[PDB]
């Protein structure tokens, strides 16, 4: 899994979505995000969105999966703060999960 | 001929070595001298199979020099002082089986606890010496012995 | 601390790794002999904020990383490409190479030789299948360094573990001048060079050839009965890869009795009488006889 | 190099490489190498490795802890995991005693064997010491005052030839250990007063059958001292008690002690003399068994 730096396939915009985003580190170099969605699992696709600290944003196509993984050459910074979210695109509109931003590296546990 | 009591000797003798410790490759520690002295069966010694069908002479005098430096130091006081080595110990037949193999062919300070790092050091080196010497007697005794 | 050369423009540059770290500030000059307008274009990126002769950038991720590229006069005058070379509390970063715990712990090179002719093989494992790149060079001791000639590192095995795939490679190395039966004083030094995308690592090992000597499963193995007592002679061969002659690289046997359930004896010679019983399958090993190396591979047979 | 080890740190113990027995002791190991910060820190102790009591306190240094360490000795070495080493590193390693402070000696006693010409004095030495424990013997003359002191590691033989100056000393003993060192009371003799005499052995015991039965007990010394008193006991071996009779004897001839016993009992002899008036007597000699007709 790659981080793409462009733009997601939708329009940027209820309350129904997914929910409770964590991320840990799992090993000495890759990591483990998990989530929940409230609703019906048809049709919807999650997209990791991550920002760095330049200011350049970049997200992940995670499909219909709720749990995504990556190394620390994807793209995204483990030694500094990011901005961490889940987006999914069902129908009609798009949802999006609680913020969680922190460092990814001394996630440790 | 004579070729048959040398080959039967450093038999036993790599037995002995390797009986006297058992400790595995990964066992052995290491210290910081890293930079080289004692004698070592160099390259073009005279002691790979051709040597020997051009010349065993060359070989021999290489192998006399290394069981009498290894038994001078089975007769030092690391091997002989605290903690005492016992004679009828493994480690005790080797300095007689050394001697006496080496009279075929032509007829300092130190305490206590670093003895035993010093022994280790000495056997595994030992065994790699007995290991080459029993080869070229056991080509001796199959080549050269019926002639 | 420092930085370092490993090929031409290819440059690997040390970072101490923690959370928040100012990293190492990395002066690069572009190989231009005079010019007053240099803009830098690192590989794709259309943001360009390169300018001048030399260009200095903080580096403190892998994003800082890659081919910087600058060009005069929409003229390419040469490349940099730079590496990070992890290190964290102290500790230079092994994500990828695989620990092979044996025999001990941490030990990620790995070597065997079939012989005493001076050819080895050093294999190790990773979890990963792109953009990896292997390096192997290698020496007899380390002040007057011996002549020894590696090939290239190549797949040679792909199984699966829980629930990732191992990917193991593998490279064959030659003395340029061996001596078997010489007694060995300086060991062989085998260093590899590791590159995972932008991650940069290094790994070393130090051995004797006696001491990685693995000699090759017996050769013929075969059973006759003996109506005496209807016990087994079995007979087999040296290996083929095993070095030459058998007179002087002596070898040592093991042979024992499995019968899909639940007898080992020892010899020097090339043939043992045993006892077989239903569905049982007699196997023999090796080892080198004056020298307790690695033994054989087993080579087996039914009653 | 191969003929001599090359520490590559140092290691300490609290509260010294030599301590009490049964005390907690704490092994200290702080390595020292040049490119590696170690991974791990290893004990061994009489070439077994350690895997309890360990603790990780400093990024270079170890601690191994012990509670009531009883061994006499013990040789302590440390190591260390270096990554770019497929080998252990050696630190550095330490000889360990354990024992005990030596008592004050007490008890302390000087003869002369008769014509051994020298002096024997010994001593009480006190509990074990388990550790290399020496003695100092001081020698004073109550005449010229002057002193000789000799060493010794058990007890000793001191030469009359050595004893010039006068026939009146005083004599107390100094021991010391690793743990401590004590001092004896002073002693005084008199040269004349501590011999003892040649030993005494008995020869045979005769029965002689006539009106009373009695048992002659032959013995004999070659001692050359006039005044000579002697003691002998004579007890049933059935029985529990000793009966003694006291003689001053002359040992120019073989004596013959004339005594009147029962028939047909175990019996059992013992003699011990002394310059008469003197302080210390022989010991006991053997026992001497006889069974009457
Ligand atoms: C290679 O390195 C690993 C590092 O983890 C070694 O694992 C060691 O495993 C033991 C046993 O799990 C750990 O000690 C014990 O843990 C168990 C619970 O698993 C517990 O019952 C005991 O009280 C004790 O804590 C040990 O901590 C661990 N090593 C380290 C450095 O933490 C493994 O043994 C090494 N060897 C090989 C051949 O892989
Ligand atoms: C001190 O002298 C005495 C004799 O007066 C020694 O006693 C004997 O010495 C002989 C050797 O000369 C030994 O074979 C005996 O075993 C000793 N004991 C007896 C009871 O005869 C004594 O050895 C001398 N002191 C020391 C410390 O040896
Ligand atoms: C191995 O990598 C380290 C990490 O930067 C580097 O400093 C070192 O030079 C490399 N090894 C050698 C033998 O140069
Ligand atoms: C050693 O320490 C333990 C507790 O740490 C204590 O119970 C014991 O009395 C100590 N022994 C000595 C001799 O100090
Ligand atoms: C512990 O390590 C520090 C380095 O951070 C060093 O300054 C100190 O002397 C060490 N202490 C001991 C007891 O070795
Ligand atoms: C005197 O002491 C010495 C000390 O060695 C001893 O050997 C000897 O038996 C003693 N008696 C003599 C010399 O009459
Ligand atoms: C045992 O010895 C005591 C002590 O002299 C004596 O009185 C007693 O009579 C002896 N026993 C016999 C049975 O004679």
């Amino acid at each position: 899994s790659e981080c793409c730096f462009q733009d997601p396939p939708y329009p940027d915009a209820s309350a129904s979505g997914p929910r409770d985003l964590r991320c840990y580190r799992i090993s000495s170099d890759r990591y483990e995000c998990s989530w929940q969605y409230e609703g019906p699992t048809a049709g919807v696709s999650h997209f990791l969105r991550c920002c760095l600290s330049s200011g350049r944003c970049c997200y992940f196509a995670a499909g219909s999966a709720t749990r995504l993984q990556f190394s620390d050459q994807a793209g995204v910074s483990v030694l500094y703060t990011v901005t961490l979210w889940v987006e999914s695109w069902a129908r009609n509109q798009t949802e999006k999960s609680p913020e969680v931003t922190l460092q990814l590296y001394n996630s440790v546990k | 001929p004579a070729w048959t009591q040398c080959q039967q000797l450093s038999q036993k003798l790599c037995t002995l070595a390797w009986s006297a410790h058992p400790l595995v490759g990964h066992m052995d520690l290491r210290e910081e001298g890293d930079e080289e002295d004692v004698p070592h069966i160099q390259c073009g010694d005279g002691c790979d199979p051709q040597g020997l069908r051009d010349n065993s002479q060359f070989c021999l005098q290489r192998i006399h020099q290394g069981l009498i430096f290894y038994e001078k130091l089975l007769g030092s006081d690391i091997f002989t002082g605290e903690p005492s080595l016992l004679p009828d110990s493994p480690v005790g037949q080797l300095h007689a089986s050394l001697l006496g193999l080496s009279q075929l062919l032509q007829p300092s300070p130190s305490q206590p606890w670093q003895r035993l790092l010093l022994r280790f050091k000495i056997l595994r080196s030992l065994q790699a010496f007995v290991a080459v010497a029993a080869r070229v007697f056991a080509h001796g005794a199959a080549t050269l012995s019926p002639g | 601390v420092a930085i370092w050369e490993l090929k031409k423009d290819v440059y690997v540059v040390e970072l101490d790794w923690y959370p928040d770290a100012p990293g190492e500030m990395v002066v690069l000059t572009c190989d231009t002999p005079e010019e007053d307008g240099i803009t830098w274009t690192l590989d794709q990126s259309s943001e360009v904020l390169g300018s001048g002769k030399t260009l200095t950038i903080q580096v403190k991720e892998f994003g800082d990383a890659g081919q910087y590229t600058c060009h005069k006069g929409g003229e390419v005058l040469s490349h940099s490409l730079l590496l990070l070379h992890k290190k964290e509390d102290g500790i230079w970063s092994t994500d990828i190479l695989k620990d092979q715990k044996e025999p001990k712990n941490k030990t990620f090179l790995r070597c065997e030789a079939k012989n005493y002719s001076g050819r080895f093989t050093c294999w190790w494992l990773t979890t990963i299948s792109t953009d990896l790149t292997f390096s192997v060079k290698s020496s007899r001791g380390s002040s007057d360094p011996q002549g020894v000639t590696c090939g290239a590192a190549t797949l040679s095995a792909e199984r699966v573990r829980g629930d990732n795939k191992e990917y193991e490679y593998s490279v064959e190395c030659q003395e340029d001048s061996a001596c078997p039966a010489a007694e060995e004083s300086l060991p062989i030094e085998v260093m590899v060079d590791a590159v995972h995308k932008l991650k940069y690592e290094n790994y070393t090992s130090s051995f004797f050839i006696r001491d990685i000597i693995k000699p090759d499963p017996p050769k013929n193995l075969q059973l006759k009965p003996l109506k005496n007592s209807r016990q087994v002679e079995v007979s087999w061969e040296y290996p083929d890869t095993w070095s030459t002659p058998h007179s002087y690289f002596s070898l040592t046997f093991c042979v024992q009795v499995q019968g899909k359930s639940k007898d080992r004896v020892f010899t020097d010679k090339t043939s043992a009488t045993v006892i077989c019983r239903k569905n049982a399958s007699i196997s023999v090993r090796a080892q080198d006889r004056y020298y307790s190396s690695s033994w054989s591979e087993w080579a087996s047979v039914p009653c | 190099g191969i003929t001599n080890i090359n520490c590559s740190g140092h290691i300490w113990v609290e509260p010294a490489t030599i301590f009490k027995m049964g005390m907690n002791i704490s092994i200290y190991c702080q390595a020292a190498i040049k490119n590696c910060q170690p991974r791990k820190l290893h004990f061994y102790k009489n070439g077994i490795k350690e895997r309890f009591q360990i603790t990780r306190i400093n990024k270079t240094t170890a601690r191994l802890w012990y509670k009531n360490f009883l061994e006499p000795h013990a040789s302590m070495y440390c190591t260390a995991e270096c990554p770019k080493h497929f080998q252990e590193t050696l630190i550095c390693g330490k000889d360990i005693s354990s024992g005990y402070p030596p008592d004050i000696p007490d008890e302390v006693t000087c003869v002369i064997y008769e014509y051994s010409g020298n002096m024997t004095c010994t001593w009480n030495a006190g509990k074990l010491t388990y550790i290399d424990t020496k003695y100092v013997v001081h020698v004073k003359s109550l005449e010229t005052e002057e002193e000789q002191q000799y060493l010794t590691s058990s007890y000793i033989n001191i030469s009359t030839d050595s004893l010039q100056g006068g026939k009146k000393y005083l004599v107390w003993v100094q021991a010391a250990n690793a743990l401590g060192m004590e001092e004896s009371k002073q002693l005084q003799i008199h040269l004349d007063d501590i011999v003892i005499p040649s030993a005494a052995v008995i020869s045979r015991a005769e029965t002689i059958n006539a009106t009373v039965p009695k048992t002659i007990i032959y013995w004999d010394s070659q001692t050359t001292i006039e005044k000579v008193s002697c003691e002998m006991r004579y007890k049933a071996t059935t029985n529990q008690t000793w009966n003694v009779k006291e003689f001053d004897t002359n040992f120019t001839y073989v004596q013959q002690s004339e005594f009147y016993l029962e028939p047909n009992i175990k019996y059992v002899f013992q003699v011990r003399c002394q310059e008469t008036g003197k302080r210390y007597w022989q010991p006991w000699s053997s026992p001497f068994f006889h069974k009457t007709p």
